[PDB]
């Protein structure tokens, strides 16, 4: 209950018996952090029959949004003020029988920037410790050609022409 | 008691044969502590036959040896590591069995 | 069978062929050539004559910067995957990050302080 | 189609 | 020519005795190896009673039967249950 | 209107991320190719500006009358274990063949 | 569970036949009245130990078959019990790699 | 052969359950079809084949001249013979090593003479 | 109720020893780096290389004007006393392995001309080294060449 | 305890088939009988024994295949020893011929 974005809930038995019809039931298994008893799908299961009753009694109705037959099954949480009035609350996506909450485009980016820059800052502090300075010496860490080489290069090319490389 | 110690150690060693649990422990930082390497060194008593007689899942022992190389624990923090090791394990298992079976059957059918 | 008597039976290790590498979709690989006559020269290759390039100093700094770069790259990849509708979405579920505390003020203060 | 792949998808 | 032939013979001898030494190494492992057969049968039945020693007849890429104690067996497993 | 503006802000963010990534890459590559001769003034000369400019720019962009980012949500559509040569090109080599592991991981 | 499509039914025949599969059938082996330990009480008879190692024993060391070909436990027997082209395929006993 | 016999016996039990479940679920109604009759003939033939195959694998399967007694005697003889064969082979390797040492020294000397000349 | 294969040798391997000889080794090859040989090994390998070098020399027609060779336990040390110092060695099987020049020290060292220095740029020495090494890598008739 | 493992396996095969035929006689004559429950237990017991004999032909497949295993290993050791013996003779003959050609040429 600390962070709903950082929780994943699963169950093996329901995994092989999973189909477009049963996705809501899997979310409904109860003891699932994402879904709640307050949702009306619960009040429907308690009562009897599931039909256009979500359009009659309007409120918290978890409904499947998009579905790929094998694994992908996205669920959306809506809050209805009246029939033909829908307000989307959140989205919980199930990949490989593993339920996650869809991250906000912005909470994800905030956490991401924080981790990267924290790494950069640790690296910087560590690099600061090793540099040592003196005005005479300059900087240090805490851890040419005699120009007679043109004739040597001429001799090298001469021996190249004389003794060819036979790689 | 010593009985509970034996049972918990057996369960832990049999659980170590899981790459998911190994990646769990590696990410959570349990391997970096110098206490866990000594615990692993103590856990080598399972190599004896009298202790290996009670091991239901034998795939752990070999894995345990790798954990002593001190380079296996520095790596494996990645999830791709667990991916690859479980891939090779299940591949060896299933392919050995079913490939022996299929090779025998196919050769017997083709030679006729 | 009525009271089988176990005797000292010695068995030799069944190491006739090893599967060094196991590929996907079958395809077994028997890399082990089981040789020694050439293994002596193979070990002579290891012998000297005179972990990345050097990598003894600044290893920590190098790894830290690499990790930061990797996180940056992953975020960029996800953003580029949102840049289009290819295997992705962007539906704005009218929600509201409601913080039930005075977290902001305290956090700002502590952060600035440290 | 595409069941979770313990061995890689053929 | 004699020297060359001698060197070839030496190489042959080397490979042969190296293989003989490998056989000797097997024999040294084998000597300590001798044990009760019934015990071998019981251990084989133990490791083979489940899906561990042999892949199941119908085991495709997608099975709860894993080479490890899954996660539900771990959830009831003594390990963390008693550590809690 | 708001969607057009949102897309514009998203593209600006993409640009910023790309620039930062490039900078970091060049920096570490240069460290590995220089090793010696590198001195504290130059190392500080590169870290400071590369990080300061990019980070300040990103925060500035995020807080200039841009769409509310907590509103929108990202939920995967199709996953196919098929080889893809276009996502490998588009993401510059990482994250190929959108499999099942990649959506919980990213 | 309806199935029964000509195609669905046709797949069933091929899969079932593949797993399962002039006589060319194994030689009939009759009653075994003296078993080596309980039946004949000839435990550790040296002739029996010699016979198993090198002699052909019809059921202890192999399967005789008809046509005279002798198949040892390690070998795979190919035989044709039905009067059809398809041939049953006995696999190895020791199956010792 | 043993796993083949196990799979053959299980295929026999499966053909029993399949034969009853087919020939009770599907039939022509009555009178106080031909596909069902064909199915019955095929199922009877398959069960008869499986029985013959099990018998052949079993007429084959080990004679009760093992599983005890001869097993212990054979394993003890095999242990003794393994010991004696290990001794003989290590003696042969000793001979070969002596020969190789002799031939190795011989050149060590030819090469020394040729370099000294 | 049916067993699979009755483990055959899997049970025997665990009881007799422990090093699992099943599955893939690529685990260790890709994750665990190999341990280096100790000095005892070094001396034995260099003595084997000495014997191989003796054989290669008695087979090869070493030039008779100098050919000052010492096994040095790893290197023939071909060194004319005042003109050149090369160190050729082999890498494996005597029939077709090439040579490895390794060192190309120039012996011409005058104290009247070159004071506190060599006599030629090291880069040119390495160029001649790689050239003659690629020339010997052809397995022609190297000791004379 | 006569315990022949091939005669009793053939007996259990034939007993399985005849009890299947008697179960067909149950289904023909009186499906509501008590005996079918016994019959649906009965051949189950028979199937258990057909597995239980061939397993016992499996600490024997173990002990007997184990017996062949050890014999094969001993045979391989003997073959390697013979190859060494032959290789040593060939080497001795080579040395002798080469030595004669040295002094014969002398």
């Amino acid at each position: 209950r600390d962070n709903l974005l950082g929780i994943s809930w699963v169950d093996s038995s329901w995994i092989p018996i999973l189909n477009s019809g049963s996705v809501l039931d899997y979310f409904s298994e109860r003891s699932n952090p994402f879904y709640d008893r307050t949702c009306n799908n619960e009040v429907v299961k308690m009562q009897r029959l599931t039909l256009e009753h979500l359009n009659q009694m309007v409120g918290i109705e978890y409904i499947l949004l998009h579905a790929q037959e094998p694994i992908l099954f996205i669920i959306r949480k809506q809050q209805r003020q009246s029939p033909a009035q829908v307000i989307p609350l959140a989205d919980y996506y199930i990949i490989a029988g593993v339920i996650y909450q869809a991250p906000d485009l912005g909470s994800v980016i905030n956490s991401r920037v924080l981790t990267a820059v924290h790494g950069i800052q640790s690296a910087f502090d560590e690099a600061m410790s090793y540099c040592r300075y003196h005005p005479s010496k300059g900087y240090w860490w805490h851890f040419s050609s005699i120009f007679q080489r043109q004739r040597v290069d001429a001799l090298l090319l001469d021996l190249r022409q004389k003794f060819p490389p036979k790689f | 008691g010593n009985r509970l110690r034996f049972q918990l150690e057996l369960e832990f060693v049999q659980c170590l044969a899981n790459p998911n649990y190994l990646n769990f422990l590696a990410q959570r930082g349990y391997f970096k502590d110098k206490a866990f390497v000594n615990y692993l060194k103590y856990l080598l008593y399972w190599k004896d036959p009298e202790y290996a007689k009670y091991l239901k899942y034998p795939q752990c022992l070999h894995m345990l040896e790798l954990l002593q190389y001190e380079h296996f624990r520095k790596e494996l923090v990645n999830a791709q590591c667990a991916k690859f090791i479980d891939e090779q394990q299940i591949l060896h298992w299933q392919h050995y069995s079913r490939k022996r079976m299929r090779l025998q059957q196919a050769l017997a059918e083709q030679q006729q | 069978m009525s009271g089988v008597r176990a005797v000292r039976i010695s068995i030799e290790s069944a190491c006739e062929k090893q599967v060094h590498e196991v590929g996907l979709d079958g395809t077994e690989t028997y890399l082990p050539p089981l040789s020694m006559s050439q293994n002596l020269a193979r070990l002579a290759q290891r012998i000297d004559f005179s972990f990345q390039p050097s990598l003894w100093p600044w290893d920590s700094v190098r790894n830290n910067l690499r990790s930061a770069l990797t996180e940056m790259c992953v975020l960029y990849d996800v953003l580029s995957i949102v840049r289009d509708k290819k295997f992705m979405t962007l539906d704005p579920v009218s929600q509201d990050a409601l913080p039930p505390k005075q977290n902001p003020q305290t956090l700002q203060l502590i952060s600035k302080k440290k | 189609s595409y069941s979770p792949t313990s061995p890689s998808y053929s | 020519q004699l020297q060359k032939q001698l060197k070839e013979a030496e190489q042959i001898l080397a490979t042969a005795v190296y293989q003989a030494k490998e056989k000797l190494k097997s024999i040294e492992k084998a000597r300590k190896g001798a044990i009760s057969s019934e015990e071998i049968i019981k251990y084989a039945h133990r490791i083979s009673a489940s899906n561990a020693v042999c892949a199941p007849l119908t085991w495709v890429p997608g099975d709860p039967r894993r080479p490890y104690p899954t996660d539900l067996e771990m959830r009831s497993g003594l390990l963390g249950q008693m550590n809690n | 209107r708001e969607e057009k503006q949102l897309e514009a802000s998203l593209d600006a963010l993409l640009s910023q991320v790309a620039d930062l990534k490039n900078s970091l890459g060049s920096f570490i590559c240069k460290l590995e190719n220089e090793y010696g001769r590198l001195t504290w003034p130059s190392v500080l000369d590169s870290f400071a500006l590369l990080s300061g400019q990019l980070n300040t720019l990103n925060k500035v962009l995020k807080h200039e009358k841009t769409p509310l980012f907590r509103n929108q949500v990202i939920i995967p559509l199709v996953l196919s274990p098929d080889r893809d040569e276009d996502l490998m090109r588009q993401t510059e080599g990482r994250v190929p063949v959108f499999s099942h592991e990649v959506v919980p991981d990213h | 569970l309806s199935r029964n499509e000509i195609i669905q039914s046709y797949l069933s025949r091929q899969s079932s036949l593949l797993s399962s599969s002039a006589r060319q059938l194994h030689v009939l082996v009759p009653q075994s009245p003296p078993t080596d330990l309980p039946g004949l009480t000839r435990e550790v008879t040296q002739d029996d130990l010699d016979r198993i190692q090198a002699s052909q024993w019809p059921g202890v060391n192999g399967c005789q078959d008809t046509q005279g070909n002798w198949y040892d436990w390690t070998q795979c027997i190919s035989l044709d019990p039905h009067g059809d082209d398809g041939r049953l395929n006995i696999l190895p006993y020791v199956c010792l790699d | 052969r043993l796993t083949q016999l196990q799979d053959a016996v299980n295929s026999l039990a499966d053909q029993f359950c399949n034969a009853i479940g087919v020939l009770q679920q599907c039939g022509p109604p009555a009178s106080f079809a031909n596909p069902t009759e064909e199915y019955a003939q095929l199922f009877a033939a398959l069960i008869a084949r499986t029985a013959k195959d099990i018998d052949v694998l079993i007429d084959s399967l080990p004679s009760e001249e093992s599983t005890a007694a001869l097993q212990a005697a054979s394993l003890y003889k095999l242990e003794e013979e393994n010991h004696e064969a290990a001794t003989c082979l290590e003696d042969v390797v000793y001979r070969g090593d002596m020969l190789l040492e002799k031939i190795q020294s011989a050149l060590a000397d030819i090469a020394q003479s040729q370099l000294k000349t | 109720a049916r067993l699979p294969s009755f483990a055959i040798p899997y049970a025997i391997d665990v009881l007799t020893t422990g090093s699992y000889p099943r599955l893939p080794t690529c685990i260790r090859d890709k994750i665990i780096p190999p341990d280096p040989i100790t000095k005892i090994e070094k001396q034995a390998t260099l003595h084997q290389l000495n014997q191989i070098l003796r054989h290669r020399l008695v087979t090869t027609d070493l030039p008779p004007q100098l050919a000052n060779l010492t096994v040095a336990n790893g290197r023939v040390k071909f060194r004319v006393e005042g003109e050149f110092e090369a160190t050729l060695t082999v890498m494996g099987d005597d029939p077709d392995v090439p040579w490895r020049l390794l060192k190309l020290e120039i012996l011409v060292e005058d104290k009247e001309t070159g004071d506190g220095r060599a006599l030629v740029h090291s880069m040119q020495i390495s160029f001649i080294h790689q050239l003659v090494q690629s020339r010997l890598f052809a397995d022609e008739k190297p000791l004379q060449d | 305890m006569q315990f022949d493992h091939k005669k009793e396996l053939r007996k259990l095969n034939m007993s399985i088939l005849i009890n299947f035929l008697d179960l067909l006689d149950i289904l023909i004559r009186s499906p509501g009988s008590i005996k079918r429950e016994e019959k649906l237990e009965d051949l189950k017991l028979l199937f258990v024994h057909v597995h239980h004999l061939i397993n016992e032909y499996r600490p024997h497949q173990a002990r007997e295949t184990l017996r062949v295993m050890m014999e094969v290993q001993k045979r391989q050791r003997l073959e390697t020893a013979e190859r060494f013996q032959k290789h040593l003779e060939r080497v001795i003959e080579m040395i002798q011929n080469c030595l004669a050609s040295l002094p014969d040429d002398l």
